[PDB]
């Protein structure tokens, strides 16, 4: 009873054992919220990575390569020394900047249920059974969101994962495939 | 008896020197599927490990903190030689684990032995006529009876030079 | 009539609709104590306990990067420091005024009728959602089984080192 | 009175000089005889233990990885002492999980043993013959019952 699956073949499976036997309804609810969360990272990390490789950086497209303003962290030695090795080169201040956004959005997917956040409750609305649907809301210039949209959105996501993986794999290690 | 079942094919069919199914002595019609199954699936892992694993394609790296690589360890019964014994366990006991928590009927919806996930092996599978698990069933239980003898000859064969 | 637990001393009344119940109590708490916030006290016991009992062994194996590795769980704190020690029980203060909506004495708890013991709200994946009654109580009585079960245990590991001064 | 039960041969015949299952309880007879059945075997497996072992037969190679060999390990109760301090907890283990395993199989006096197809092996208990079983089972028994005096000979008969 879950979304749709490979458009070429479909296969459930490993689904049927716990949102009936082991879980529930709920339980599916949460796992397609997973899965959505996981694809979207995957997709933007793989379009880093992509701009990375390619060579459009600061450098190449701005007049500003400057990122450290004070640990003389350039754009130029950060684009020279691959994508896995220069995220460790990243300034703890900015480190810290990040991880701030994304855990402000990750409370706001915990606080703010529907319009607006719930001042009294016994535990946040998304740790509760459906807590999390998957969809946050945000749909700044919404063009659609019919049935089609969804499932491209999902192919896209496990695409851009497997993509990532590989690419990542491959910069450590012997992959496979050509890139 | 068991004539028309899965692994009697051409050019044997049903082959049974011993008189195995021939009576229930100890409940012959189950578990023998499910105890000839269950060494070829050790098997079929293994020869498709061990012949990898003799090609000379290794994990990067270390295998603890104190500097030991993977490059160092060799292929066969001298590899866990360089095992220290305390990975010896852990390598049996997660996979002990496995035992008695996932190698088994969980559900209890399996419509054989070896059905323990039902979905995963899916792989654009529902489209496929009921006579297509015929066919990759057997061709599952006969690549793991093959893989047996693949393993058995790479266990003796390092022993016998 | 007698206590099925120890079959020698009476029965002790006002613990019936309750999960592990084996009528195991020779000192008589419950006669003297309201049996909600006695088994609210249980499962928060237990919960805080297999909390402990995963840390205290994955501590020795795992360590986070900018901590340094202590050979001994118990020795962990001085390893931390102070104002680790007091973010993480302020903040548990903070996580428990906003779980029971600011009733937090034994005397303002409970006074809803609803909010039953152990009934935080808390299931994110969905486990035991539409499910029967009989399902239900057999869940119900494993949190508490393995509750006990690590709290005689989380002091075994503690008390181990105490004693000696290596790891487990 | 309680004849016609398990391995009640005759050299004898209802060996009872001193009135043991009568005023046991009501029912000693079925802790008794799960009790008898697992004397008689651990006798067994010691006297099928003492002699072969006497006789020299060791599994070749060593038992631990420090170098301590089968063929270094003399007879007696000096075997036991000698088997590494860890080489007895693997021992003592996998025999400790199936006391557990057994003694707790939905019902406890009214099936014997919980036969020997528990781990590892399977048991059929639908082949079943009515006749068949009142022989083999109490050569069993009394194959046990003399092993016990037999053992009792061979642990006695090396302190004096
Ligand atoms: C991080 C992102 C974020 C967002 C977008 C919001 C947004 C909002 N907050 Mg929250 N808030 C946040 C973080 C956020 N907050 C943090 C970190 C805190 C402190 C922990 C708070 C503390 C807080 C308090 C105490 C209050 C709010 C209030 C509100 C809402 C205004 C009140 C109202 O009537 O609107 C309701 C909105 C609608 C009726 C329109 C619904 C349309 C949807 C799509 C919302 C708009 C899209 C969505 C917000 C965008 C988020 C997506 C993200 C990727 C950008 C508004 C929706 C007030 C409130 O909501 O209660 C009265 C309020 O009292 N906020
Ligand atoms: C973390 C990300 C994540 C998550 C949560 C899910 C979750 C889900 N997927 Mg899924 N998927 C993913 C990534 C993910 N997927 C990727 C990368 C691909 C591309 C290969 C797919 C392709 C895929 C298909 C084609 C379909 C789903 C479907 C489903 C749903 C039912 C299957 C199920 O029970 O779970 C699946 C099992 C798990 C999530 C268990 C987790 C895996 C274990 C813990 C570790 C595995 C590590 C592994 C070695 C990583 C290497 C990759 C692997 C291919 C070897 C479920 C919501 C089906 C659906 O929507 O319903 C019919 C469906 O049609 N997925
Ligand atoms: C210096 C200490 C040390 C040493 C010598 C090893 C050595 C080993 N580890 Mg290991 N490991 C270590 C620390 C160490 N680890 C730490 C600190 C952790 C974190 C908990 C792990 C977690 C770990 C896992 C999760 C697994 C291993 C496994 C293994 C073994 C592979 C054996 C095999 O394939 O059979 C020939 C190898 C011997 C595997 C194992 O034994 O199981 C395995 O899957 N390691
Ligand atoms: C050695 C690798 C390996 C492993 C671990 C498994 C493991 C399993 N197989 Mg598989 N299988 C294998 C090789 C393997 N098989 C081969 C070589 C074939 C071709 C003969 C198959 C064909 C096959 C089919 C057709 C099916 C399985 C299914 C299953 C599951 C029972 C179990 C997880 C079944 C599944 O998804 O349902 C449980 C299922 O229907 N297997
Ligand atoms: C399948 C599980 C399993 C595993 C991993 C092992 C593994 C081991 N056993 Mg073993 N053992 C097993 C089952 C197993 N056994 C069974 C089923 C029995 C029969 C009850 C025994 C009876 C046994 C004995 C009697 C001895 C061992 C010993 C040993 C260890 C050698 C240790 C050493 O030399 O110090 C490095 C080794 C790790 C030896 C040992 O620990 O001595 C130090 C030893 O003497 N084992
Ligand atoms: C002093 C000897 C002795 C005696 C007379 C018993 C008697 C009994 N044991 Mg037992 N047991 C003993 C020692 C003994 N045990 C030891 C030393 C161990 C290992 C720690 C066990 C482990 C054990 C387990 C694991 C189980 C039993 C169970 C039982 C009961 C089986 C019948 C039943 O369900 O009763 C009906 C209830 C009254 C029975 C009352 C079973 C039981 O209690 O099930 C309810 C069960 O599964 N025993
Ligand atoms: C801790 C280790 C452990 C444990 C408890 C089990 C438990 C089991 N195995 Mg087993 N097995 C294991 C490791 C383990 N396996 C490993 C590592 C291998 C080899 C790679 C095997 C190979 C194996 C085979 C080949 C068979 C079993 C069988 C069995 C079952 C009955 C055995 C008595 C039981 C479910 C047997 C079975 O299914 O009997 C019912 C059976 O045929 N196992
Ligand atoms: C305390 C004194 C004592 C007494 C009165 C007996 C009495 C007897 N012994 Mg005995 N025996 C003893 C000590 C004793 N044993 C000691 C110390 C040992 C160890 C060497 C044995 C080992 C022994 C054997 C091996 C045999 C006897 C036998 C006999 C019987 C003739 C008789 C019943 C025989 C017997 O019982 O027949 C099988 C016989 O063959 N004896
Ligand atoms: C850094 C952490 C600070 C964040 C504050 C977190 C707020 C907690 C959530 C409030 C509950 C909201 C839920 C329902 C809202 C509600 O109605 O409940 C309000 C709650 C009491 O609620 P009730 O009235 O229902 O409780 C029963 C009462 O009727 C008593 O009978 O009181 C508080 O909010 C206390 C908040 C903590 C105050 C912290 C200040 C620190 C003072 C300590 C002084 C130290 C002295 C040292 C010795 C000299
Ligand atoms: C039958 C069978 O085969 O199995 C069945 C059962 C089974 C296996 C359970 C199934 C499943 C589920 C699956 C396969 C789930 C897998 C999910 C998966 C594989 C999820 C990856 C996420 C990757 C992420 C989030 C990476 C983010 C990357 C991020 C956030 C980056 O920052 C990228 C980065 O580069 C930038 C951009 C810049 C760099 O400076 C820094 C780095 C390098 C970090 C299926 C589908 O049912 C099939």
């Amino acid at each position: 009873t879950p979304l749709g699956g490979e458009p070429v073949f479909i296969g459930e499976n490993y689904w049927d054992k716990l949102t009936l036997e082991y879980g529930s309804e709920a339980t599916g609810t949460y796992l397609r919220a997973a899965e959505l969360k996981h694809g979207r990272s995957a997709m933007l990390a793989v379009t880093g990575f992509a701009f990375h490789k390619l060579g459009l950086t600061l450098n190449n497209i701005s007049p500003h390569e400057y990122l450290s303003i004070r640990d003389n962290i350039k754009f130029a030695d950060l684009a020279a020394m691959s994508p896995i090795e220069a995220v460790k080169h990243i300034p703890a201040e900015g480190m810290a900047q990040i991880f701030a956004a994304i855990a402000a959005v990750e409370i706001y997917e915990l606080t703010h249920r529907n319009g607006k956040l719930a001042y009294d409750e016994s535990v946040a609305p998304g740790l509760q059974p459906g807590g999390l649907t998957g969809d946050l809301g945000w749909n700044p210039l919404n063009i659609k969101v019919t049935d089609r949209r969804r499932l491209s959105e999902l192919q896209n996501g496990r695409a851009a994962m497997f993509a990532i993986s590989a690419w990542v794999a491959a910069e450590a290690i012997p992959g496979s495939v050509p890139i | 008896a068991f004539e028309d079942e899965l692994g009697a094919q051409p050019p044997l069919g049903f082959f049974d020197p011993l008189g195995l199914v021939a009576d229930g002595d100890q409940e012959k019609f189950d578990r023998l599927r499910y105890v000839e199954i269950k060494h070829g699936r050790i098997s079929m892992l293994a020869v498709v490990g061990y012949l990898v694993q003799e090609a000379g394609v290794r994990l990067p790296g270390t295998i603890d903190y104190s500097g030991k690589t993977f490059a160092e360890i060799p292929n066969g019964f001298a590899a866990f030689k360089e095992i220290p014994a305390g990975g010896l366990v852990q390598l049996l006991f997660f996979i002990g684990v496995l035992e008695s928590s996932v190698m088994r009927d969980l559900t209890g919806e399996a419509e054989f032995v070896g059905d323990f996930r039902n979905g995963a092996i899916d792989f654009g599978w529902d489209t496929f006529d009921e006579e297509t698990q015929f066919k990759k069933r057997a061709i599952e239980l006969n690549q793991g009876r093959a893989a047996q003898m693949g393993i058995l000859a790479l266990m003796v064969h390092e022993q016998l030079g | 009539e007698m206590s099925k637990a120890v079959p020698f001393v009476k029965a002790p009344a006002n613990t019936a609709g309750y999960v592990g119940d084996v009528g195991f109590d020779p000192l008589g708490f419950s006669d003297y104590f309201d049996m909600k916030w006695l088994r609210e006290s249980e499962i928060k016991h237990g919960r805080a306990s297999m909390l402990a009992c995963l840390g205290f062994v994955v501590q020795q194996y795992i360590t986070i990067p900018g901590y340094t590795h202590v050979d001994d769980s118990n020795l962990a704190p001085q390893a931390v420091g102070v104002s680790a020690m007091l973010q993480i029980v302020l903040w548990m203060g903070v996580l428990e005024f906003w779980t029971n909506k600011g009733n937090v004495t034994m005397e303002t708890m409970f006074s809803s009728p609803d909010r039953v013991p152990g009934n935080l709200g808390f299931d994110p994946m969905g486990l035991s959602v539409g499910k029967s009654q009989a399902e239900k109580d057999e869940m119900a009585l494993k949190e508490i089984k393995n509750g006990r079960l690590a709290m005689l245990a989380i002091g075994g590991m503690i008390h181990h080192n105490w004693v000696t001064g290596e790891p487990l």
